[PDB]
């Protein structure tokens, strides 16, 4: 019976393939042909945040635009305002192993997580005037790799457990499950009307989830190495996956199939984290020869680097209204960049 | 100045936190980092009560007016090379491997879990991330292991060995053999002591590992080594 | 007439110096290309070792301008010149020499408080760079202030036929205290090391006394010679000691000191050296 | 039978995933140029921002 | 919740000295900047004196700068004044306020109840105008607050430092609006502040019975902070 079960499954699979074969004439760099090349991406580096005294590991803009949040190794949690460098809150983790973080929507609340594989989402507005621990979420049998905010009450993370979770912060208990990989799920992205979101694992492929449902809606095997990185398009049709393989591949979700690979040969490093331009015309991945490069989305060309870090570019981050690009080395050191 | 008052404020309320985050920093770099690494059953948690007695577990110590920090990763079931990069730079890496299951086969298998701890060691200690970290390599579980070798060849684990089952000579054959597994002779050093359940010395050892580690960094520090 | 009647009193190959000395000029800013270029190195063990070799280029630069105004172009200079020059090598030996007091001073600190990371206190040390120039500067100042030969002829040195005997005393003193601070601090490093590792039980210490010989015997086989004389010149009176009219190998011994400065401070280095190469 | 169980579960949801609508490439990659060319004009990284109006000068 | 209480206030004989005592529970002390107010028994409010958090930055008012000396204890939570060479226009009604400066934040949250002292019996300053003194209402109706600066509150960062205040009877005044359009914690949505430049407006939609009191207009924008004459409410 179970020789059979695998036929049936490659034959599924067979018939997944054709189909996706079926539904492609025409590529993605053909109908990107004639278009107008971006053109050199001149981006300088505008402010420097200093204060972090070990690497930085994640990072979040917030929907303000100007303050922000960034986690370090060194145990603190500091919230930045971006436009005069000023410490707005340095939270002390209570785990110095923190390895993602979060930034809510109405910017009440910060999510953390690490190697202690527990969601802490602290709150900013507090009557006693100081930042305070809201809530501890566990559950989790792995390092917690990412975490984002549906609003004041529901967050979504991804561990290491090859699971993602669904939970309500109120309650503190998992909602939802999302089970189906088969690697440690390194990063998720969260689509614009908060319906949908893909996870990126360890197992070479990305999973489009639905978070009402609870069901795997789609999966998309195109990588041949782990997947570091997952970023929406801003119109959440559409998504990108930077891996170990030191390419970057765009897929969509109409199309079900991958539409563009962004690679180069003298890139030998994988990706660390990927982030789309306001537009979505120009695909930001930090990589691990200490820069960070730009490419032209729709051209699959090289468009420009972000040369200014010392160490591995951890952390990458665009904000809503498109302002500026915010990037978190493992130099301890953040970058802003126009 | 062109700084409002209420900004002015909030520079002061920024520097004020800078200062408070140069103390916490100047607390934390006079603390030593020490990442606890075995096979299953090695005997971490015996290092950790003798530790203790003189997701992630710190156990934090004191010793000679050192503060010891110990990490032990444990029960992670994830894939080590997507966090082991979160301890680079620890002052240590403490490594135990139990000599006793040199010749049990149950692996979780039909392979020793000796291999496996060989396999472990030679994937920490010539990982990319420790190439000047030092090895503190515990020997754990000798009376055992001494009674075991009355009666069960060490040729079980390893056929090539032709010296005589003796303790002393068992003892340093299998030390050479995991120290063999080091490429990264001339960038870190391997700290070897042979240990059990009821010896209190341990502490003592890791104390000495870690001044001559602070000695060597010193060294290179200012270029004279 | 002042230059002129001093040389009376007092009685009084340039181009293989010049050669090593430019030698000394390329070796100095290789060094201190492969400072700046390497990022890791912006610490203040490097910043110090670059200090020295900023102080050997300003002592090469300072011997060959000598080397270049010497011999029988020296008359023609106005005696305000003599001294801005004369000056000038004083200034950029004593720099030298305090550069190596500097080094000696932050690895004393570095090796007496182990520490577990080395901050980059940047407080002591601009307060150190500042000293080696500030009295470097000085030392090499008070001869035009005042203190020389002038109403004091038949008190004034003959390698130096217009500085005072009473300015190559104190020279000699301040030079005597700098390299014996210099000698007992990095003995003082050697016993700390040696104590420590021996009272732990289970080498670093034989390189280290390697390094330690190393740097001690070439600096003091390099400044004796020029101590001798600049010590028997004062012993010595005029139109007497025909030794000092051949100085000019023994401040090329002071000088070629400065070149293999860098190469001592390099080759110790392993890593260092793993940057040299790339 | 868990590893039965686990592969009926594994076909169960391959062949939920095989009776989803596909558009064809050509359809999309059309969709996600015009949504390029429509926001292109909001977008400060791609066309250089006044130093006028922006935050960080 | 959090508070802060007043003591050391009574009759004392002019020329003489007072020490006065806010200590304050339920937040962090360390953290907030601490101000102290006057109200005289029949007038408005009047800044004093205000102290930065860890005491890095001090500022006194004109009348009282020299003779009084403001200082906090952090490790106990309390705020001290101690005030040498009593005049007689002292006589007044003590407040200290908490107040934390930073993005978003929300200075002169909390007021303290007050302490009495009453003793035996300028220029360069941004000064507030509240023309209308007082003006009867009706429970449910609307009403409209005007306030007047001399100078233009606006600064270059977009920031228009105007706070609006409540002073109900008998009861310590609180902030409704702070930088002229953001409401307050725990404040209805009733109160709407406007204004641009040197003219502010107050707006009250659908008062009830506890909206009546004296309204305080407050800048923040050149440090000797200076409140207006007052505007206060009537029923009918
Ligand atoms: C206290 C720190 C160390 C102190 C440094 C003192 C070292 C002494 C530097 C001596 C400078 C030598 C330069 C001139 C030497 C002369 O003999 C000739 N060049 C000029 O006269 P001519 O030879 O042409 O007749």
């Amino acid at each position: 019976e179970l020789d059979q079960l695998r036929q049936e499954a490659e034959q599924l699979k067979n018939q997944i393939r054709d189909a996706r074969k079926a539904c492609a004439d025409a590529t993605l760099s053909q109908i990107t042909n004639n278009i107008d090349p971006v053109g050199r991406i001149q981006m300088r580096t505008r402010r420097t945040l200093r204060g972090h005294l070990a690497k930085i590991y994640a990072m979040h803009w917030g929907t303000d635009s100007r303050l922000l949040v960034s986690a370090s190794q060194d145990g603190k949690l500091i919230i930045w305002d971006s436009y005069t460098t000023n410490k707005v809150h340095a939270i002390p983790l209570r785990s110095s192993w923190v390895m993602t973080c979060a930034y809510a929507p109405s910017g009440n609340y910060v999510a953390c997580g690490g190697l202690d594989n527990i969601c802490s989402i602290y709150n900013l507005k507090t009557r006693e005037g100081n930042v305070r621990v809201s809530r501890e979420l566990a559950g989790h049998t792995g390092y917690l790799s990412c975490c984002r905010f549906l609003d004041d009450n529901q967050i979504v993370t991804s561990s290491g457990d090859t699971t993602c979770a669904l939970w309500d912060i109120e309650t503190g208990q998992q909602t939802t499950t999302f089970t189906g990989h088969t690697g440690d799920v390194m990063s998720l992205s969260l689509a614009p009307d908060t319906r949908l979101f893909v996870s990126g694992a360890c197992d070479a492929s990305a999973k489009l989830w639905d978070v009402r449902e609870g069901m795997c809606r789609q999966t998309f095997t195109g990588h041949e190495s782990d997947i570091n990185a997952i970023c929406f398009f801003p119109n959440g049709n559409a998504f990108a996956t930077g891996s170990d393989d030191a390419t970057c591949r765009l897929f969509d979700l109409r199309a079900d199939q991958e539409l563009m690979t962004y690679s180069h040969d003298n890139i030998i490093c994988g990706i660390t984290s990927v982030s789309f331009s306001k537009s979505g015309r120009l695909l930001l991945a930090g990589y691990d020869d200490f820069n960070c490069n730009v490419w032209d989305a729709l051209k699959a060309d090289r468009a420009g680097v972000l040369a200014g870090h010392d160490n591995r570019v951890s952390c990458l981050g665009v904000t809503d209204d498109g302002m500026a690009v915010a990037t978190g080395s493992w130099d301890s050191f953040l970058k802003i960049w126009n | 100045c062109t700084l409002s008052a209420e900004d002015k404020a909030a520079v002061e309320r920024s520097k004020m936190i800078d200062r408070n985050l140069r103390e916490d920093g100047e607390k934390a770099a006079r603390e030593v980092k020490l990442l606890l690494l075995g096979a299953g059953e090695s005997g971490k948690s015996t290092i950790v009560k003798q530790m203790k007695i003189i997701g992630i577990v710190e156990t934090h110590f004191t010793f000679k007016d050192l503060h010891f920090k110990m990490f032990d990763v444990g029960g992670q079931r994830s894939e080590r090379k997507k966090w082991i990069h979160c301890f680079e730079g620890v002052t240590a890496i403490i490594f135990c491997v139990a000599l006793s299951d040199y010749d049990l086969v149950l692996a979780e298998e039909e392979m020793n879990r000796m291999h496996e701890s060989m396999k472990l060691f030679d994937s920490i200690c010539n990982n990319k991330w420790f190439t000047d970290t030092s090895i503190i390599l515990f020997l754990n579980k000798k009376d055992l292991f001494e009674e075991k070798i009355k009666k069960s060849p060490l040729t079980i684990c390893y056929p090539e060995y032709a010296g005589s089952n003796t303790y002393e000579e068992a003892a340093a054959y299998i030390q050479c053999q995991f120290e063999d597994l080091n490429k990264r002779k001339d960038t870190k050093e391997i700290y070897t002591h042979f240990t059990c359940a009821t010896d209190t010395k341990n502490v003592q050892f890791v104390f000495d590992a870690v001044t001559d580690v602070i000695i060597k960094n010193n060294l290179k520090d200012c270029g004279l080594f | 007439d002042i230059i002129v009647r001093h040389y009376n009193y007092t009685g009084k190959t340039s181009v293989v110096f010049i050669l090593i000395c430019c030698f000394i000029i390329l070796e100095n800013i290789f060094v201190l290309l492969t400072i700046w270029k390497t990022k890791k190195f912006h610490r203040p063990m490097y910043y110090f070792i670059g200090n020295l070799a900023l102080s050997d280029l300003l002592a090469g630069v300072a011997y060959t301008a000598n080397l270049l105004l010497s011999g029988a172009t020296t008359y023609k200079l106005t005696p305000a010149q003599w001294f801005l020059r004369e000056g000038s090598m004083f200034v950029a030996l004593s720099a030298s020499v305090f550069s190596l007091l500097a080094i000696a001073i932050e690895r004393y600190i570095t090796m007496l408080k182990m520490k577990l990371h080395n901050g980059s206190n940047n407080f002591r040390l601009f307060l150190l760079i500042s000293a080696c120039w500030v009295i470097s500067l000085i030392l090499g100042g008070l001869p035009i202030m005042g203190w020389n030969c002038i109403s004091a002829l038949s008190s004034c040195s003959t390698v130096l036929p217009l500085y005072h005997k009473h300015y190559i005393l104190f020279c000699t003193t301040v030079f005597t205290l700098l390299l014996l601070s210099i000698v007992i601090l990095y003995c003082r490093i050697y016993s700390l090391v040696r104590t420590r590792s021996r009272r732990l039980t289970f080498e670093k210490s034989l390189a280290l006394l390697k390094t330690v010989i190393i740097v001690l015997s070439v600096f003091i086989a390099c400044w004796a010679p020029l101590f001798i004389l600049l010590l028997l010149d004062v012993g010595c009176k005029v139109k007497t000691c025909d030794i000092l009219f051949r100085a000019e190998y023994f401040l090329v011994l002071a000088v070629l000191n400065s070149g293999t400065n860098p190469i001592i401070y390099t080759l110790t280095n392993k890593e260092m050296r793993r940057a040299f190469i790339r | 039978t868990a590893s039965i169980a686990q592969a009926r579960k594994l076909v169960e949801q391959l062949k939920m995933e095989a009776n989803i609508d596909r558009i064809k490439v050509s359809k999309a990659a059309a969709d996600l140029m015009a949504y390029c060319e429509a926001h292109a004009k909001e977008d400060p990284l791609l066309t250089p921002v006044p130093a006028s109006e922006n935050p960080f000068r | 919740d959090v508070q802060l209480v007043e003591s050391g206030g009574g009759l004392v004989q002019p020329g003489g000295s007072r020490k006065l005592s806010c200590s304050a529970s339920g937040f962090a002390f360390s953290s907030f900047g601490m101000h102290w107010v006057r109200q005289a028994p029949e007038k408005g409010l009047e800044w004093v004196a205000y102290i930065s958090s860890g005491s890095g930055t001090i500022y006194y008012a004109d009348t009282v700068k020299g003779r009084f000396t403001i200082s906090r204890d952090d490790p106990k939570n309390t705020l001290f004044l101690q005030m040498t060479s009593l005049r007689s226009e002292d006589t007044a009604m003590y407040y200290c306020v908490r107040s934390i400066y930073y993005y978003g934040s929300s200075p002169f949250d909390f007021w303290g109840q007050g302490t009495t002292l009453t003793v035996s019996s300028g220029g360069s300053d941004i000064v507030m105008t509240q023309a209308t003194s007082s003006v009867p209402v009706t429970p449910g109706e609307s009403v409209s607050i005007s306030c007047r600066s001399s100078k233009s509150l606006l600064h270059s960062n977009g920031n228009t430092y105007l706070y609006w205040f409540l002073q109900r009877p008998g009861q310590s005044p609180q902030l409704l609006i702070y930088r002229m359009s953001n409401l307050a914690s725990g404040v209805p949505d009733r109160f709407s502040g406007s204004g641009s430049g040197t003219a502010f407006t107050l707006t009250i939609s659908r008062l009830e019975a506890e909206d009546v009191g004296v309204y305080y207009c407050m800048q923040h924008l050149e440090y000797p902070l200076t409140f207006g004459a007052g505007t206060k409410l009537e029923l009918k």
